[PDB]
């Protein structure tokens, strides 16, 4: 009966870490992405089209 | 006549960001920029981005907040330098130079590391003071190896302790073999780079020691080049021929800054947010360590670079990039510090890519014993002792060993060799694990054949400390040092256990037991 | 004739963009920036294009005092890198620079760094066993010549002494030539390497020298820790078609390859992976590795090495790294603390010639015995952990006992550990490998105790060490003996 | 003049070494020669057997290390340590000057301990030393043993009966 | 297909390099469509359309046992049943390394012959005994 | 001398934009707007320049009905809040505004809330245990007389209740005038305390006050829980230089601070490093840090809490929090569901002073 109350335990824990460690990979990725997104300039860069 | 680029189109915090003047005029890349932020005051700077519309995204490192938008940007064309010299031991020092009060030459910060031709092999030590770091995980000159382990551990003791042990030697010996040191405080309190100036100051260890400090409260590029400007106070004493020892404090911390920094300045994140080149950071730090050719002067420089690792893990971005950087670790686990024992290395993860070729011929061959009595040990110390008597020689000499690494300070290397020596010969068996360090004490500063008359040894007495270059040169494995060797230790031992070892286990009052416990510990501390 | 010029835009790290009015060079070319104003050649090559007229190249060396819109010149051909039998015995660098203080290199022709992989025609298959010395890599993972091998394993586990004990075994008895490549290695490594070659003569200066060694170390920028094994590639490539020798391609590592392209692909605009890696991982790979392969005109016998950071086997860095590879050593953390060296663990790794027609019955037979024998080993340490030696059967002690002598057996002493061993190395043969394991697979050798076998080489030397052992265990059995004669 | 020398990479070495040997012995605080041969070695000028020999006889006959005083300074301490940077760093080995320079600091600091461990490291090595050091030697010895000087006074002190931490000094 | 995890890695290499959106494991939404696409193809036709038949052997290559990865989760939600091997067997000299209480086919019987219906009711009902007792027997 | 003018460019929650034509203030200066547009006073510090001509800058109080092109006065000065004898016995807000009802403070000068850290000669730290009276505090983490203290511990724990037991041992008996930050905590403990010292004579209105309170709490937006921590100090080191006189300084908590600080990050754009937190927040929290030292004109012996949220040490604000600190006391929830209270776990726990040279070598 402990050791199944310790792998019931281990059991939340480890799906814990593992679903905190896909969101931590996602928003990870997101970030980086969203970065080189915001280096991107909203000028105009007019140019002679004649 | 200064020469100006442009002006503060922006400021963020810690960095800024620099708009081109109507001229096309260039900048370079990682150069030091000024800005005027009053008629007599100038605020330096440092490139860090370049792009497309000719706008410069800079670095601060002074004079912060006096900085604005529209104020003018000068271009030296130079990279940061600071000023090197024999002039600087005995200070603390801003990584600009700058020196911080208590109560003509200069070098570039990013330089390129000596080629694989100008650096000789690790040949000789570095004695950290401490029997484990000189025995079992020899650290030698030129080498590059890390302190983790998790908060309180004695991580910064170790490096203090190295520092404090090297200056009696150094007062001796001449002024070209003598290491001198640098402490680089990143991102530490002002309150303990205090402190550590009075123990320096205390023990004398301050006139072959600088520190170089960049605090919390100081800008994060101060950070971030604060390790570049100790190597670069040490590059003078690599080629000048001399020995210098680097303590960077936490590298995490310096890494911490250069993330600000990036993100900051918009550059993208990576792995756990760092910008993905912190690897080349340290790279480039850490590889500037090494043992320089004859060609180059022979010199040196050992780095003892601290990281901070969380709940014993050694799989963070940082502990891992760093390890894969370093020779050698010196790993501090809580789990052994809050079991008692201090310094709580752990041998298991501990290790040096050197080896013998770092320590000397007397501690080889004791090393080599140890090396070998430990991991006996390891396979037979987690059984609870039930054979009384018919316990192994080696579990009791890995334990009386394991009470001799017990340290608080450093320990010279003949007070070392000889307590070791007891132990892997056995001559220190039949006193009990608790004593054990009140035996070294007497070995060390307590002669008992002297004081006995059980005087019959011509020379090898524990009094003079100057044997230490004997024992150093010729070995203790040899013909003349080992037969009074051990007859020192036989008489040590005999003295020990007719006369003190009997009347401590007469002791049965409380009061005279606690007197004696107390006695044990403050041996611990002091040996 | 006249080479045109382009002009910098922006400098961002390692990263810079490049003008091109008339048209941009191929992707992979070499750009040079004089000395002039930074002191140094320094040289680029281009990763990617953005516009007709614009285009982004790394850098292999650092960008310091480098102002905008400083001319570019086009070399109009990649990076080229010298080869011939003048390489043999001198360092070099990315650019094929020779940084040795030894003169200049002759070259009667130059080839380039960049190059298509050979056809499947081109492809030749031969199952032939190398004979390492090694006792764990000549029974479990016999290594094929021609053929492609990885140390995986994390920080401290052994496989640059592993690299450096099979330069020493096989390098000297290779008639052919070797290359060794060092990518993100440590600085002392190489003069350790160095020394060691001139030392063993493998590197006689005024003699006839038969090693290349190249080196990007930790110290460079990530342009040239990415384009050091193709510059290796380019010397060893040369050896096995136009000389058509047989070469030893070293390398340590691949994953600061990987790892440089990793710090330069957030620069070049690429969105990462899961881990954190680039997202063109494994085709950047996969270019690399498949150069590295025996032909009908000669062989590379390449063997690699691998960081596992963290000890993590899922990183997909060594993920993708399992199938360019023939031989997938891997080294543990456990079996190095228990004080075993090779930290080799037999069940991990395995090997495509271990095969009953490419080698000897016996040989594939014994090893995988042991193979079974360790899984057992394993599920009763999961049992005497609990319960206790006193619980399971006599049958099975008995396993338990061979395979705790065979784990302490397949340890070795090498010659280049002297440093740490303090004891001097053994070079066991393959077939004494095979008739020593086997007596101890069928208790031939069961009376012989355990700690002989630790470190150690064949098993004549096994019973020198129980005689030792023996003699030892009199001399403090007669010692207590006259001890308590004494008192 | 003589066998050209090599370094651990095969590169040619200097060995016209007179000029640097002569900034040694021009010397009048034995600190200015490390420097020396630290200036010796950038120019791939490796110290020689008789550089390590001048740089003893200088460090014998000066008075100070530094034209200041320091404290800690062991006239011995310095000479053994050039033997081990000869010795191991280096692969040098020493001759009879320079264990008889080592032996003539023992005599004259009256330390008649070590000079009998320096006697018989000669004679374990083929060294003879000169009889005139190994009698001042003894007749030192003979000097601390009848005035009582033969140890330190601390020593030939009773230890504390009574264990307590500040009894025994820590 | 020898294998469909290096045909994924392939497609968020050409995902992420053309900048669509990620999603979990830097992989974007439309992954598993990917494999439907492959998978469904996959079909017994019907007697209207020749009887003919394509079957599929989609290899996926785990990493220390995983199953709860993303294609791995994806191809287990599309197959018509599994096989898991595994290394402790295939040392033990257990080869094909089979996890049988893993190793899944939702085609049962229909697809087995005549002669091999009976034999399989009968070696089933034989393994699922034989693990029962080898579990809980001791090594002894 | 006439004032300078700007108007506002763009809203995003607290964060907005200012265009100032002439030229553009320094960072931290104070902006203020009448309270005839919004309906309250709203006075907004910069944090950075976005160009020239431009300022970021965030408000203290909320932005409603706020426009995008309201004049906006440069007071040409940092958010200046009052000092001295007459800021004790009284409630004050990040502005220096009272809000006990009791009557204007008869303040003489105004600091900034924004000041350099002392420099490495005004540090003098001396070594003397804090009597608590708590059992484990003393034996495992002696605290230190000028040094820091740190209750880490989670929601449900009891670190509040530690800092009232601390209050009514330490502070009563201290002699020295103390201070109370609450930065995010619950509005109700700030009566609560306020009442027990209005009850003590701690903060007797007709007689002396030994005690100043300052409350940012969880309902303020993040712009002054931001900048609270730094009105308390602002209190404290007039009494630590210019009076010279031993302080305490409880915060409760300076996590919210840093989330503060995160929030405001989000809107100033900036770009996250970990778990949603700032790229500055070491920075952030160590110019809050260093100014608590005890120079030798003083002594400033502050008691800090800290929230691990999810019960983790490895969030960067905690762990960044450790460094700057000399006496750790990480409490647990299983040990406090065990009933045992304080819930220390001593082997997590951690002080400075646990040295023979201080402590006595029996009590080490
Ligand atoms: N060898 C030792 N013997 C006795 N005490 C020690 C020893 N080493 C360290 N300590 C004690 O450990 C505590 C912290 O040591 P140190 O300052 O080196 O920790 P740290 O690793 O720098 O901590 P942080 O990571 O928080 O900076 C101090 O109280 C110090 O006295
Ligand atoms: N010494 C104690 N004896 C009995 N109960 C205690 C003790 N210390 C704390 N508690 C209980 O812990 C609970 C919360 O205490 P406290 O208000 O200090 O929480 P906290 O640490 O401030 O956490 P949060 O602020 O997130 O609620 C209360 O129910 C309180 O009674
Ligand atoms: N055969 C061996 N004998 C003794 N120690 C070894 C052996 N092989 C490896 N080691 C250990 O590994 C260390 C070197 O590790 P290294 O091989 O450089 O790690 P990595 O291969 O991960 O770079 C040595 O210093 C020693 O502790
Ligand atoms: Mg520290
Ligand atoms: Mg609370």
């Amino acid at each position: 009966g402990n050791i199944t109350g310790l792998m019931q335990l281990a059991d939340y824990t480890y799906n814990k870490t593992r679903k905190e460690l896909i969101t931590a990979e996602l928003l990870e990725i997101i970030g980086t992405m969203t970065a080189m997104h915001a280096g991107k300039k909203v000028g105009l860069k007019k140019t002679e089209f004649w | 006549a200064k020469q100006k680029i442009g002006f503060v189109h922006g400021i963020d915090g810690t960095i800024a960001t620099i708009a081109p003047a109507a001229s096309k005029v260039t900048v370079p890349y990682n150069t030091v920029l000024e800005i005027a932020v009053s008629a007599t005051n100038i605020a330096n700077a440092l490139v860090f981005n370049l792009e497309k519309d000719g706008s410069i995204g800079v670095i601060l490192l002074d004079n912060i907040s006096e900085v604005r938008s529209g104020q003018d940007v000068y271009a030296t064309g130079s990279l940061l330098k600071i000023p090197v010299g024999f002039h600087m031991l005995g200070k603390i020092i801003n990584p600009l130079g700058k020196e911080i009060p208590t109560g003509t030459k200069l070098g570039l910060v990013e330089e390129m590391a000596p080629n694989i031709v100008s650096r000789q092999p690790v040949n000789y030590n570095l004695l950290t003071g401490y029997k484990v770091i000189d025995t079992l995980i020899p650290v030698g000159r030129g080498q590059r190896e890390l302190i983790l382990g998790d908060r309180q551990t004695g991580k910064t003791s170790i490096a203090l302790s190295t520092i404090l042990n090297q200056t009696k030697v150094n007062n001796e010996i001449l002024s070209k073999n003598n290491v001198l040191s640098v402490y680089v405080s990143i991102g530490q309190r002002c309150s303990n780079v205090a402190r550590i100036h009075r123990l320096l100051t205390e023990y004398d260890a301050m006139k072959y020691c600088t520190i170089v400090a960049a605090t919390a409260a100081d800008p994060a590029g101060l950070q971030y080049l604060a390790p570049y400007a100790g190597t670069t106070l040490g590059e003078e004493f690599r080629n000048s021929g001399r020995h210098i020892l680097l303590v960077y404090d936490d590298l995490s911390k310096q890494a911490v800054s250069y993330r600000q920094i990036s993100l900051l300045l918009r550059r993208p994140p990576g792995r756990e947010a760092y910008p993905g080149d912190v690897f080349y950071l340290h790279s480039r730090l850490l590889e500037r360590s090494a043992m320089m050719s004859p060609q180059k002067g022979s010199g040196s420089l050992t780095s003892l670079p601290i990281v901070e690792t969380l709940s014993n893990d050694v799989t963070a971005y940082i502990v891992t990039n760093v390890i894969s950087i370093t020779d050698g670790q010196i790993y501090l686990d809580a789990k052994l510090f809050t079991g008692g024992q201090r310094p709580a290395v752990n041998i298991g993860l501990s290790v040096s890519r050197v080896g013998s070729s770092a320590q000397n011929k007397a501690m080889k061959k004791v090393g080599g014993a140890l090396k070998m009595l430990m991991g006996e040990y390891r396979k037979m110390a987690g059984e609870q002792t039930s054979g009384s008597q018919n316990v192994s020689p080696v579990m009791i000499r890995g334990a009386r060993c394991l009470q001799l690494f017990n340290q608080k300070g450093p320990s010279y290397f003949m007070d070392a060799i000889v307590a070791l020596y007891a132990v892997t010969n056995g001559y220190m068996d039949d006193v009990k694990l608790q004593y054990s360090k009140f035996y070294e004490f007497l070995l060390l500063n307590k002669d008992l054949p002297v004081l006995y008359g059980q005087v019959n040894n011509k020379y090898f007495y524990m009094y003079n400390k100057n044997l230490n270059y004997f024992i150093r040169y010729f070995g203790l494995n040899h013909e003349i040092l080992e037969p009074e060797l051990k007859k020192y230790i036989e008489i040590h031992t005999n003295l020990f256990l007719d006369n003190y070892q009997s009347r401590m286990n007469e002791l049965k009052s409380d009061e005279d037991l606690v007197q004696l416990k107390n006695l044990l510990y403050a041996c611990k501390r002091t040996v | 004739d006249v080479k045109q010029v382009g002009y910098v835009q922006q400098i961002i790290g390692a990263v810079v963009d490049v003008t091109f009015t008339d048209s941009v060079p191929p992707v992979l070319t070499a750009l040079t920036v004089d000395a002039k104003e930074t002191g140094t050649l320094l040289t680029m090559e281009i990763v990617q294009h953005l516009d007709t007229k614009t285009a982004r190249c790394i850098c292999m060396s650092s960008t310091d005092m480098l102002r905008l819109r400083t001319p570019v010149v086009n070399t109009g051909s990649q990076i080229t890198v010298p080869v011939g039998e003048a390489t043999l015995g001198r360092i070099f660098n990315v650019m094929g620079d020779a940084i040795d203080q030894r003169g200049p290199v002759k070259n009667k022709v130059r080839w380039p760094i960049h190059r298509k992989a050979p056809t499947l025609a081109e492809q030749s298959g031969k199952d032939e066993v190398l004979v390492t010395g090694i006792k764990v890599i000549d029974l479990i993972l016999p290594y094929c010549k021609g053929g492609k091998i990885g140390l995986f394993g994390g920080a401290g586990v052994g496989k640059t002494v592993i690299i450096m004990e099979l330069i020493n075994n096989v390098a000297k008895g290779h008639g052919g030539y070797s290359v060794f490549a060092g990518v993100g290695e440590r600085t002392r490594e190489g003069t350790d390497l160095y020394l060691e070659m001139m030392g063993s003569k493998v590197i006689d200066l005024q003699g006839d020298s038969k090693c290349v060694l190249v080196y990007g170390q930790m110290n460079e920028p990530p342009g040239a820790r990415a384009r050091v094994a193709q510059t290796a590639l380019t010397m060893a490539e040369y050896f096995r078609d136009e000389a058509g020798q047989d070469v030893l391609l070293f390398v340590d590592n691949v994953f600061r390859f990987t790892q440089a392209n990793s710090e330069v692909s957030a620069l070049l605009g690429r969105i990462p992976a899961a881990v954190g890696y680039q997202p063109t991982l494994a085709e950047d790979l996969g270019m690399l590795q498949e150069r590295i392969t025996s032909t009908v005109k000669g062989s590379i016998t390449s063997v690699q090495a691998v960081y596992v950071p963290a000890d993590d086997i899922t990183d997909p860095a060594p993920a993708t790294t399992f199938s360019h590879l023939d031989a997938t050593t891997v080294l543990s953390r456990s079996v190095a603390e228990a004080g075993i060296y090779p930290a080799v663990e037999p069940l991990e790794c395995a090997s495509r010639i271990m095969d009953p027609d490419a080698i000897d019955v016996n040989h594939y037979n014994v090893a995988m015995d042991i193979v079974e024998m360790l899984t057992k080993y394993k599920e009763l340490q999961d049992i005497i952990a609990v319960l206790g030696i006193d619980e399971l059967s006599e049958e099975d002690k008995l396993i338990v006992d061979r395979a705790r002598k065979v784990a302490k057996f397949m340890s070795q002493p090498f010659a280049v550990a002297e440093v740490f061993t303090g004891m001097k190395g053994y070079y066991v043969q393959l077939e004494d490998c095979v008739s020593d394991f086997g007596s101890l697979l069928m208790g031939q050798c069961d009376n012989i105790p355990e700690m002989a076998f630790y470190m150690v080489g064949g098993l004549d030397s096994v019973k020198e060490k129980a005689a030792k052992m023996a003699a030892e265990a009199a001399a403090m059995r007669e010692r207590a003996r006259k001890a308590a004669e004494a008192k | 003049a003589g066998g050209k020398r090599y370094d651990l990479f095969g590169y040619e070495v200097s060995v016209a070494t007179g000029p640097f040997i002569e900034e040694i012995k021009k010397a009048q605080f034995y600190d200015d020669a490390g420097e020396v041969i630290v200036k010796m070695n950038l120019a791939n000028t490796p110290p020689d057997l008789q550089t390590y020999n001048a740089v003893l006889e200088r460090i014998l006959n000066c008075k100070s290390k530094r034209s200041q005083p320091v404290k800690g300074e062991n006239k011995f301490a310095a000479m053994m340590d050039i033997l081990e940077e000869m010795d191991a760093r280096s692969g040098i080995k020493p001759n009879a000057e320079s264990w008889g320079y080592v032996l003539k600091e023992l005599v004259q600091a009256g330390d008649f301990r070590l000079g009998w461990v320096c006697i018989a490291g000669m004679k374990s090595l083929g060294i003879t030393p000169d009889q005139a050091l190994v009698d001042a030697n003894e007749a030192n010895a003979a000097k601390a043993k009848a005035a009582g000087t033969d140890f330190p006074a601390y020593l030939k002190k009773a230890a504390p009966e009574s264990f307590d931490t500040k009894a025994w000094g820590i």
